[PDB]
């Protein structure tokens, strides 16, 4: 009765208002890239280090 | 115990009055006399309804009773003792309260039930009659009892009707339905 009236009115006479996906973007965190592979670069290459180390600390094992 | 109880002071007076006249088996007599003394009190508005103000003496109260039983000599006699009691307890001021209360009790004994069809505005006489018929027909009115159905105007109830009687109601109204409807679409 009143149920029917409400049902009728609600469904028919107004529905969803406008709302854009674009506007949504502002309110969410957007995807961004995982920049950089982050290559490590070789350290201590060559016997330059070795000659340095042999000479530098001469402290013997006790 | 007399059918229909009346809670509280002033209606303990009514309860007593009824059961007292019930054992005399002269309840109709009581009722008639009570209507009559109430009426001639009511129809003497200044001086004797507006001189039921609580300030009169014991002796002056007794003399108010004497004037009351002077006003007509037709009184049940149980209700002549009742006049004395209310004076003696000096609660005479509430006079009509006991009268109304005896009435409620009495017409329950008579069988009459009262209902109400509150609506936004007064409804059709055709509606009154159709509802009265239905309500009397229904098991709710046990029969061997009558229904004085009263439409009352209550703007607060928006449209519909609400049937009330026997402290049992069916409320199909637009205001009440709107309340529930609104609520359900706020979830």
């Amino acid at each position: 009765n009143v149920i029917q009236d409400l049902y009728l009115r609600e469904l028919k006479d107004t529905k969803l208002a406008p709302s854009t996906l674009q506007d949504a973007e502002g309110n969410v965190k957007p995807w961004n890239p995982p920049q950089k592979p982050n290559l490590p670069e070789l350290e201590l290459q060559g016997p330059e280090a070795l000659k340095a180390y042999t000479e530098q600390n001469v402290e013997t094992a006790h | 115990p007399p059918p229909v109880r009346l809670f509280g002071v002033e209606g303990t007076y009514a309860t007593a009055l009824y059961q007292a006249a019930a054992k005399n088996s002269s309840i109709d007599a009581a009722f008639q006399s009570l209507q009559k003394v109430e009426s001639t009190v009511k129809k003497n508005p200044k001086l004797g309804h507006l001189l039921l103000n609580p300030a009169l003496s014991l002796k002056d109260r007794n003399s108010v009773i004497d004037a009351i039983v002077e006003t007509h000599k037709n009184l049940d006699g149980y209700v002549v003792n009742l006049l004395k009691v209310l004076s003696e307890n000096n609660r005479l001021g509430c006079f009509e309260k006991i009268a109304s209360d005896f009435g409620v009790l009495n017409d329950a004994h008579n069988g009459l039930l009262k209902g109400t069809v509150t609506s936004a505005e007064p409804l059709d006489p055709k509606s009154f009659k159709r509802i009265e018929k239905a309500l009397s027909a229904s098991k709710l009115v046990g029969q061997g009892k009558s229904l004085k159905l009263e439409n009352v105007v209550k703007p607060e109830i928006k449209g519909g009707l609400i049937v009330e009687l026997g402290d049992k109601t069916v409320d199909l109204s637009i205001s009440t339905k709107i309340q529930k409807l609104n609520k359900v679409l706020e979830d």
